[PDB]
Parts: C-alpha cells; sequence; structure tokens
C-alpha cells in the first residue's frame, strides 16, 4: 500500500 | 554494395510541400523495408515514415497525417510526400533500408529547410 | 483558464466536505470506545484530504498568489502531522497509547481542513 | 553525455527455442537514461506489430529498464532482431537475435 | 528468506507537450503487482498479479488516490527542481523515487528506505536509522532543511516500519503462492567452436526465482574472470528470469573449465561441466 502523502521538494 | 542514393532536399515554405526521393543501387530483391529517418544536430534520429517491401507503413506521430510514403519495388525507389511542412520540419532526412537480414543501410541524407 | 480553476474549486469543496464526515464519524467512534473502527474512519477522512490539499499546492502555481501559497503550506504542515500520527497509531501495539494518537492525528487534520477551507474561500475570490 | 546513458541491449527467447514452437521473442532494454525509448521486434527486415512492453522501473543506479516482447514461432529461414532508438544513439542500434544468447 | 515491498515512481516533463508523465509500480520482491500510468485510459491503479485482485472496491480506490497524489506532488517537484538549477521550462527533466520496506527471514522489520533522484542523478535520500538524510548538492540541502522542518522523517519511519511492513506481509500470505517460492535455476551448457583453436562454452541458468543468482567460471578450481562474459539478469517474461556466463577457452581444454551456480532455490550450489 502507497504512502498517504508525499511532501514536495 | 547496397548503396542508398536519395534527392529532393532544399528550402520550402512554411505550409508548403516537397516530395524526397530515395532508390537503393547494388540490389534489386535484398531490401526489405525502405523508409526515411530525420535528425538535427546533437538529437536522435527519429522515424519520418517507412515501408516493406509488401506495402506494411509506419509514420512517426510528428508527420502522421501531413506525410505520405509510397513505394515502386520495381526500381526500389520510395518517394515521401511532405505535405503542410512546418520549421519544427527543418533536419537531415536520411533514407534507410533493410535487408531480409535485419542489416540496416543508410544514405548521406538531404537537408530539408522550412522557413519563411 | 479560470473555468476549469473554479471547477477544481468545486471538487476541493466536495473532498473538505467528504472529509469533515469522515471525520465526525471517527470522532464518535473514538468517544464509544472503538478505538480500532474510528482508525478505518480517520483513514478514509485522511484520503479526502489528501486530495484537497495538492489542488491548492497547483493552485499556488496557476495562481502565484503568495496569501495563498502561505495558506497550502501551512494545510501541509498539519496534514503531515495528522498523517505522522495516524501511522503512529498503526505501528503502537499500547490500546490507551493508539486512542491517544488517533485523538492527536484528528487534531492536527482539523486543524488542516480549516486552514484548506480558508483557502478554497481566498481562491475562489481571487478567480472571480 | 552525462546523466544520459545508452541503453544496454538482449534480444531472446523466454523459452528454449525449438523450430517450429511458439514462443515469446524478448528485447531487454536496461541502463539507459532518460526513459523516452523506441524498441522494435524485426522479422526479416520488417518491424514487428503488436509488441508489448513491460512498465518502466529503473535499477539502484536510477537506470531504467523495459522488456519488449510478442508471440513468435523460431524456424530454420527466418531472421528475428531488436532495433533500438534512445537519445544516446546516433543511429538506430539493431541486434539480431542469436539462438543461443 | 528476506522479502521486500517496493515502490517505484517515474515523472517526466513534457514541455509544450502536456503535464508530466506519471508512471508508479509496484513490487513485492522481484515480482509486480500494481502499476499506475498517467496516459493510461483507466486512470486507476492496476493490478499486475494474481493475488492483489483479492482486493475489494475500498483498496483500488484508496491506492488509486493516493498514486494520484504522487502524481500532483511530483508534477510541482519538476517546476520546483527547475527553479533549484536554473534550467528552462522548454527542456524535459526526471524525477524518480522509490521507497520501500524490507522484513527479514522472521518477517519482522529489517530495513527502510526513501530515495529521490533529479535526471538520473542521486538527490535526496533517508538514512538507514529513519530519522535523518543525506543531500547531495545545495539544492537537494534546501529540500534537506524543508523535510527536517515538517518532521517528514518520522512519518516515513512511523509507515515504514509499521503499515508498510504489515502490507508486506499481508501481500506475501496472500500471494504465498506465488511470492514465497523458489524456481530453483534449470542449467545446461553449450559449446561454439569459435576457431579450430578455440570454443566457446556457455553456462545457462534458466527459469529461476528470485532474479538473485552468481554465475562464475574456473579453470582448474580457479576463478575465471578474464575471457568471460556475463549479461544482466534477464526476465524471461513469464515471471522468471534468465542469465547466462560464456568464457572461450583453448580448444581440447573444455573439461578444465567449470561453471558454478548459486541460487537462493540450490541446497547446495552447482557445478557443471562440458560433457
Amino acid at each position: 500500500s502507497l504512502l498517504m502523502w508525499i511532501t514536495q521538494v | 554494395e547496397v548503396k542508398l542514393v536519395e534527392s529532393g532536399g532544399g528550402l520550402v515554405q512554411p505550409g508548403g510541400s516537397l516530395r524526397l526521393s530515395c532508390a537503393a543501387s547494388g540490389s534489386i530483391f535484398s531490401i526489405n523495408t525502405m523508409g526515411w529517418y530525420r535528425q538535427t544536430p546533437g538529437k536522435q534520429r527519429d522515424l519520418v515514415a517507412d515501408i516493406s517491401s509488401g506495402g506494411s507503413t509506419k509514420y512517426g506521430d510528428s508527420v502522421k497525417g501531413r506525410f505520405t510514403i509510397s513505394r515502386d519495388n520495381t526500381k526500389n525507389t520510395v518517394y515521401l510526400q511532405m505535405n503542410s511542412l512546418k520549421p519544427e520540419d527543418t533536419a537531415v532526412y536520411y533514407c534507410y533500408g533493410l535487408s531480409y537480414s535485419n542489416d540496416d543501410y543508410w544514405g548521406q541524407g538531404t537537408q530539408v529547410t522550412v522557413s519563411s | 483558464a479560470a473555468e476549469r480553476l473554479q471547477k477544481m474549486l468545486e471538487e476541493a469543496k466536495e473532498l473538505l466536505k467528504k472529509s469533515k464526515e469522515y471525520l465526525e464519524k471517527a470522532k464518535k467512534l473514538l468517544k464509544e470506545g472503538k478505538v480500532d473502527e474510528a482508525l478505518k474512519e480517520l483513514e478514509k477522512a485522511l484520503l479526502y484530504l489528501v486530495e484537497a490539499v495538492n489542488l491548492l499546492r497547483v493552485v499556488s502555481a496557476e495562481l502565484g498568489d503568495a496569501e495563498l501559497k502561505a495558506l497550502v503550506e501551512e494545510a501541509e504542515k498539519y496534514l503531515n502531522k495528522a498523517v505522522t500520527y495516524y501511522y503512529k497509531a498503526k505501528l503502537t501495539k499500547d490500546p490507551e497509547e493508539k486512542k491517544k494518537y488517533v485523538e492527536k492525528s484528528i487534531e492536527y487534520a482539523e486543524k488542516a481542513l480549516k486552514i484548506a477551507e480558508e483557502a478554497v474561500k481566498l481562491a475562489e475570490k481571487v478567480v472571480a | 553525455m552525462g546523466i544520459q546513458r545508452t541503453p544496454k541491449i538482449q534480444v531472446y527467447s523466454r523459452h528454449p527455442a525449438e523450430n517450429g514452437k511458439s514462443n515469446f521473442l524478448n528485447c531487454y532494454v536496461s541502463g539507459f537514461h532518460p526513459s523516452d525509448i523506441e524498441v522494435d521486434l524485426l522479422k526479416n527486415g520488417e518491424r514487428i506489430e503488436k509488441v508489448e512492453h513491460s512498465d518502466l522501473s529503473f535499477s539502484k543506479d536510477w537506470s531504467f529498464y523495459l522488456l519488449y516482447y510478442t508471440e513468435f514461432t523460431p524456424t530454420e529461414k527466418d531472421e528475428y532482431a531488436c532495433r533500438v532508438n534512445h537519445v544516446t544513439l546516433s543511429q538506430p542500434k539493431i541486434v539480431k537475435w542469436d539462438r543461443d544468447m | 528468506g528476506s522479502h521486500s515491498m517496493r515502490y517505484f515512481f517515474t515523472s517526466v516533463s513534457r514541455p509544450g507537450r502536456g503535464e508530466p508523465r506519471f508512471i508508479a509500480v509496484g513490487y513485492v520482491d522481484d515480482t509486480q503487482f500494481v502499476r499506475f500510468d498517467s496516459d493510461a485510459a483507466s486512470q486507476r491503479m492496476e493490478p499486475r498479479a494474481p493475488w492483489i485482485e483479492q482486493e475489494g472496491p475500498e483498496y483500488w480506490d484508496g491506492e488509486t488516490r493516493k498514486v494520484k497524489a504522487h502524481s500532483q506532488t511530483h508534477r510541482v517537484d519538476l517546476g520546483t527542481l527547475r527553479g533549484y538549477y536554473n534550467q528552462s521550462e522548454a527542456g524535459s527533466h526526471t524525477v524518480q523515487r522509490m521507497y520501500g520496506c524490507d522484513v527479514g527471514s522472521d518477517w519482522r522489520f529489517l530495513r527502510g528506505y526513501h530515495q529521490y533522484a533529479y535526471d538520473g542523478k542521486d538527490y535526496i535520500a533517508l538514512k538507514e536509522d529513519l530519522r535523518s538524510w543525506t543531500a547531495a548538492d545545495m539544492a537537494a540541502q534546501t529540500t534537506k532543511h524543508k523535510w527536517e522542518a515538517a518532521h517528514v522523517a518520522e512519518q516515513l519511519r512511523a509507515y515504514l516500519e509499521g503499515t508498510c511492513v504489515e502490507w508486506l506481509r499481508r501481500y506475501l500470505e496472500n500471494g504465498k503462492e506465488t511470492l514465497q517460492r523458489t524456481d530453483a535455476p534449470k542449467t545446461h551448457m553449450t559449446h561454439h567452436a569459435v576457431s579450430d583453436h578455440e570454443a566457446t562454452l556457455r553456462c545457462w541458468a534458466l527459469s529461476f526465482y528470485p532474479a538473485e543468482i552468481t554465475l562464475t567460471w574456473q579453470r582448474d578450481g580457479e576463478d575465471q574472470t578474464q575471457d568471460t562474459e556475463l549479461v544482466e539478469t534477464r526476465p524471461a517474461g513469464d515471471g522468471t528470469f534468465q542469465k547466462w556466463a560464456a568464457v572461450v577457452v583453448p580448444s581440447g581444454q573444455e573439461q578444465r573449465y567449470t561453471c558454478h551456480v548459486q541460487h537462493e532455490g540450490l541446497p547446495k550450489p552447482l557445478t557443471l561441466r562440458w560433457e
């Protein structure tokens, strides 16, 4: 299952 | 030896049309697919159009609907009818051929320049 | 143009709507003592919330509004922490500690959604 | 060309090739960057239609890999090959199929 | 043996041709089980393995929506990174992400990893301790300072150690028929006269799983790196892998050479010789 949220660089 | 002789390159206005031609010499039944790649300096050469000895044809996405390739097997010549030429079609156009053993051959290329 | 931007703002309003719904469903289950049941509802709530906050990250570029660019980043600040405590809830095995993490997660999620609604209203005026 | 890696090319059959028996012709391209790449399977000097490919993935060094494949039946007479085009190449590269490679 | 779950993401900017292409693939060990292509018609996370099809609509809704957020973040990352490096908007560029978790032979959490790259070069990566970052240049140091403030490593660590290994465990269990398997390499050797004074021995390893394998040639017990060709381990297309190792030997001395095959499916390494 994927990460729920990924923060921008 | 197989040689690919090209002709028809030159200068043409945007929206204009040009007809390239390429004949294969040194063989009458050795070459299967014949066609055209185009290349600008620094990048790979992209498929323009090609056609097998049986008429199976493939066009590059950027020329579909505007270019038409045709072929006369009896004298091993392909033709590139380039319609509605844009400045982005400016490149060196290489004729190429594939033997029935998947050996590739390339012509010297013709420069095609679309500019007002 | 701006027409498709307004449609995305309406879709964000609906995702924030569905998010508030599951947030209250999880808060209800927390008050009933059903920790594991509330965690699943908090999952769906956070899912709809994540979808709403990316639109504004795109909007902060498609509008170049620095006031909007501030609201979205702070909404990310709390969604990131809400997702953080959601994962801590799923990792811990202590029942009390898990309920504590579900509480902290809903808190940062409510604060994040509140800033998300404010970002929708500010973006709505800029597109008018 | 720096951040641009030329692809390694392997052409082969899924199963040990036996003349007359249906099989899969593969062209595996790896070690390349950027991901834009064109791969054709060739039979007797003409392009094969209905060539499928895997989903774009990459390795530890971030270089991409893809498997191109289609059904085929090895014979005594038929010549098979792959042709790969990439930013790193000044011409399309043709790799002929070797039955034991 | 150990097990891994890894997600691979690729976003390619297409200046003048629309929004970035986005391709996500999920792997359990050497087996892909999900795909997403921003150009595909479904706009959904799609199954790539039979065991993941068991998952109901809630799984596919959740995964589709989260992979949607992944593409949206990368689409911003491309614009941000172009500004970081003072690049023009007309040039095409790539971002690649890979994260996931390993478990040991006891299915307990072993490793977590989160790697990020730009234009094929390492950009930033989460360290093994899952609490700090390694930056490659000044631009990635800016990203590191942003993620240190937003406590991103704290979120990644909680996911990697917990939720990640739990979904990996569940995948291993639902796909036990194919994931918990080891196909030992079916091996053979071929011989080709290169000249009248030479000959090529090729040692084959076919239809093995996982992909990790070792092929080495020896001459009279001594390993032989020179005059030996190894090809990359390639996929057969059916979920198994292939690899061969060749050596050009003096003709008549083929019995001096031995091939040695090591694989997780072999209780003892195989030794092959021209017979």
